[PDB]
């Protein structure tokens, strides 16, 4: 369970960072979203801003939404497997060979991890040295 | 569902009689720890003093006051006559009348408890009102003066409280 | 069902029917099975149609104060957030303000009472006073209309806390507000 959130929330990151990189802002978003920086400087001003704060709450309340399962698997009252939230509305893995639903969720599972470390560099990098496509660190120059 | 008429969706209170303005409102049952016929005595009581002191309030505010006035006793409101009969010595002269009616009346109530028969609040003195009338009209006019009663209440104290709160004329 | 349809990775909740008025399976701490300090589920069923009465009410009255103004007696009261304006005629009429809560005291307590009683009794049923009772018709009718009770007043309770967080901050009217964001 904690391996496929983790990736999940990775990739999601990932995404993200590149995005608001590239300019990428909410459509009809306002000032406090276009004049942000950098990604590496988001999170200060906008735990400044407060919207951190609402996120956050959103966020708490899917967690609890969605964790009571792993009790109830505990209490051995479901049969659900891990990862199993039955989302899929696109149907891409509806009526699939299970074998090929297999390695469509090792696929997730690769790219997950993959973004996890991934996201490492996409931090550390970025902190000690400056960030771009790249996010390479000046080596000759400082990092910190 | 034997439920009060008062309040449609509460089970009527026991411990109720039949009684005139007995609508079955008692939400919180102060009739299971004390007699009923205690409870009717004081409402009456209460109720009787209030219809009385209403009409005297107003009455002194509107102007009808006791010719041969005492010291002072003009230029007074009825919000602040109590200070001035209390030195003039009127207001304990009615203590002193009061109480001893009040003494007379415990000793009433406790026979009406103990089943000497008497009805909450009669005292006998009906000036021949009720004389010769059946229970049907006895029981309408007790069932009227309950409703005034009642009423009274209300309405002694939201004057005292205007009057206070708005120094004022009668109509506050 | 070992599903809900609110929620289709986890089991139904046991307590909860379809039958039950705007049920949609939606538990996830099962906070239905709670049977302690005198709460239970006639009591959460209680307590969510008289939050859901309240809010709605509240946001009406306070949408009606900015959009057709202050009644008639009352125009002490200026501010269009709704929040200043209740100080407005705190500071200029506190009597009808204070009077009303008198008022609601003794309302609330005989409620209790027959809530209590009524639980008990099984003579009530959660939500009942007798307002409208005759209303309704055919009982489908009235489960329906329950229904939407419920539909309305689980979304007037998120707009209710909206506006009272928002005017809190914002310091300007909701309407005026939405105009803002939409200006
Ligand atoms: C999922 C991302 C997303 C998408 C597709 C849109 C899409 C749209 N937004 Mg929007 N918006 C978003 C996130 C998003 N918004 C966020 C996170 C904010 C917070 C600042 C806003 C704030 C915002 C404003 C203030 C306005 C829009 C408007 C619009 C328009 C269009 C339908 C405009 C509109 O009229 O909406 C219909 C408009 O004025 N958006
Ligand atoms: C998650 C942990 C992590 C950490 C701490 C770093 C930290 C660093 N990486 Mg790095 N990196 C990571 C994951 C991480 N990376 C991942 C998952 C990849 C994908 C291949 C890369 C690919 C990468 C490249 C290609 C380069 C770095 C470089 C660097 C250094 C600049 C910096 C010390 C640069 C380097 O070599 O500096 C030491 C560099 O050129 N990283
Ligand atoms: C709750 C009862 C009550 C109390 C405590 C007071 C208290 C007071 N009154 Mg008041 N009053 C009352 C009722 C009451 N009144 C009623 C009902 C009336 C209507 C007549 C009046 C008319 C009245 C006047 C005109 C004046 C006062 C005044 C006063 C003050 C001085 C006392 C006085 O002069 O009495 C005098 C009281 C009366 C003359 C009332 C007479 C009522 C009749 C005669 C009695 C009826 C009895 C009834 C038929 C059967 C009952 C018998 C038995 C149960 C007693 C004092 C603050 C004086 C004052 O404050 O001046 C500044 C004053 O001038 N009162
Ligand atoms: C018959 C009963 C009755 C009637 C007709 C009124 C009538 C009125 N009251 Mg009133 N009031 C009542 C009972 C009553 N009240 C009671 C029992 C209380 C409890 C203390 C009050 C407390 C009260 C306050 C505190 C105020 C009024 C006010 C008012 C006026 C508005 C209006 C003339 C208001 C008013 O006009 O003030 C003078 C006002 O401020 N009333
Ligand atoms: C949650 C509900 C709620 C609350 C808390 C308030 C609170 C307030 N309103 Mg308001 N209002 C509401 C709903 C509400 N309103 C609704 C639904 C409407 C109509 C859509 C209005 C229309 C309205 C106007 C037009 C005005 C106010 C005003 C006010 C303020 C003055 C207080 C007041 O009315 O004096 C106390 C006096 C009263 C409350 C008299 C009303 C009494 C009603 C008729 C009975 C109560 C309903 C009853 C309890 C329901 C029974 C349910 C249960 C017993 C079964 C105060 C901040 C005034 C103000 O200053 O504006 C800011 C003003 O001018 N309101
Ligand atoms: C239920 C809605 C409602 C309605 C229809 C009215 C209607 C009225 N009110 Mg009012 N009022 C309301 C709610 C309402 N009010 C609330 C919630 C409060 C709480 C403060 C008041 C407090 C209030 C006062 C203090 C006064 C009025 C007065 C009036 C009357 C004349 C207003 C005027 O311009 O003076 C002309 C008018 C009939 C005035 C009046 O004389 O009538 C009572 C007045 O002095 N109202
Ligand atoms: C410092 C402590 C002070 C405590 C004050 C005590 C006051 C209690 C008054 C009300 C208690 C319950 C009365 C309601 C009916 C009743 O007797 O329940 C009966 C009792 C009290 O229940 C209880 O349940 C009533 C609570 S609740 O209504 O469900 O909130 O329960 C018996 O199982
Ligand atoms: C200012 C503003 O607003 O934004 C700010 C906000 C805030 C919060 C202040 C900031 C921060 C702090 C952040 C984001 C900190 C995050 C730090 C993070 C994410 C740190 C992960 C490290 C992962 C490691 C070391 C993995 C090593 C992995 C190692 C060493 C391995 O050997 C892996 C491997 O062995 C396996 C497992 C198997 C092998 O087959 C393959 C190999 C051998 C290679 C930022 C960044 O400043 C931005
Ligand atoms: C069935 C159905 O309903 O349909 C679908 C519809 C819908 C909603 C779309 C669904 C979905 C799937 C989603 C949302 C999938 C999202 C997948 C996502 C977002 C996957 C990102 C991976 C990121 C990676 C691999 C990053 C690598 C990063 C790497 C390899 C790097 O190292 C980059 C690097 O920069 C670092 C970090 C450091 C630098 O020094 C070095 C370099 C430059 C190399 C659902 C839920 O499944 C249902
Ligand atoms: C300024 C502005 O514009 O925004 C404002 C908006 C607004 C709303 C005005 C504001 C606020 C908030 C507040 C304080 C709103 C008032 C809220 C409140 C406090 C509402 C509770 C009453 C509860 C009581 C008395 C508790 C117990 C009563 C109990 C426990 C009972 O005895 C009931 C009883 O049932 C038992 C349990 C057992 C039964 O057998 C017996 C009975 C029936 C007797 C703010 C903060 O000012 C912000
Ligand atoms: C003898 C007797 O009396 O029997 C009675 C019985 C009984 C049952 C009482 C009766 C009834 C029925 C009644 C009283 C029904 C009342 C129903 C009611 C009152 C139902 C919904 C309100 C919902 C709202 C306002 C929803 C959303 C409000 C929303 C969604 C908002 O967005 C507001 C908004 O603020 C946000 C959040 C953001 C702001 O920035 C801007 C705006 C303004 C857009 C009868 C039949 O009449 C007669």
């Amino acid at each position: 369970e904690a391996e496929l959130k983790h990736g999940r929330i990775a990739m999601m990151a990932f995404a993200g960072w590149l995005a608001t990189d590239f300019g990428v802002r909410f459509p009809g978003a306002g000032e406090p979203y276009t004049s942000v920086p950098n990604a590496f400087s988001a999170h200060n001003i906008m735990v400044d801003s407060g919207a951190m704060w609402v996120m956050l709450s959103l966020i708490g309340f899917i967690e609890i939404s969605t964790a009571a399962v792993l009790v109830e698997v505990s209490k051995g009252e479901n049969d659900r497997e891990a990862g199993d939230f039955c989302f899929d509305p696109l149907g891409f893995c509806k009526g699939k060979s299970a074998d090929a639903i297999n390695t469509m969720k090792l696929k997730e599972l690769q790219n997950g991890r993959a973004a996890m470390m991934a996201f490492g560099g996409l931090a550390t990098q970025t902190a000690l040295g400056g960030v771009d496509f790249p996010y390479l660190v000046p080596y000759p120059n400082v990092a910190d | 569902a034997e439920k009060s008429a008062s309040l449609p969706f509460l089970e009527a209170p026991p411990n109720l009689d039949g009684g005139v303005g007995d609508l079955g409102f008692d939400p919180f049952r102060f009739s299971d720890f004390v007699p009923i016929d205690f409870l009717r005595e004081a409402e009456l009581k209460h109720g009787r003093i209030c219809m009385m002191a209403w009409l005297g309030f107003v009455a002194v505010d509107m102007g009808f006051r006791v010719y041969p006035a005492a010291e002072g006793f003009e230029s007074l409101t009825s919000i602040t006559a109590h200070d001035a009969a209390v030195e003039q010595g009127g207001m304990s002269q009615m203590l002193l009348w009061f109480s001893l009616l009040e003494v007379f009346d415990t000793i009433a109530v406790q026979q009406m408890l103990e089943g000497s028969g008497r009805a909450p609040g009669d005292f006998g003195l009906d000036g021949g009102f009720l004389k010769g009338k059946s229970q049907a009209e006895i029981d309408t006019m007790k069932l009227k003066e309950i409703v005034h009663c009642r009423l009274a209440m209300f309405a002694f104290s939201g004057v005292v409280t205007q009057a206070v709160l708005t120094q004022g004329p009668f109509p506050y | 069902a070992e599903r809900s349809p609110s929620l289709p990775f986890m089991n139904k909740p046991a307590l909860l029917d379809p039958s039950m008025p705007g049920y949609k399976g939606f538990d996830p701490l099962g906070l239905s099975n709670i049977d302690d300090v005198g709460i239970d589920l006639y009591w959460l069923r209680e307590a969510e149609i008289k939050h859901a009465r309240v809010a709605m009410l509240a946001v009406a009255g306070a949408v009606w104060v900015e959009a057709f103004g202050p009644a008639p007696g009352c125009e002490a009261a200026t501010a269009k957030n709704q929040m200043d304006a209740f100080w407005q005629i705190w500071n200029s009429h506190p009597q009808y303000i204070a009077a009303s809560l008198v008022f609601i005291m003794i309302a609330e307590a005989v409620s209790g009472i027959s809530t209590t009683t009524g639980r008990e009794s099984g003579e009530r049923e959660p939500g009942f006073f007798g307002f409208g009772s005759n209303f309704p018709k055919t009982d489908a009718d009235m489960k329906k209309m329950q229904d939407k009770e419920l539909e309305n007043g689980r979304l007037a309770m998120w707009a209710a806390m909206g506006l009272i967080f928002q005017g809190s901050a914002n310091h300007m009217g909701g309407l005026e507000a939405l105009g803002a964001t939409f200006n």
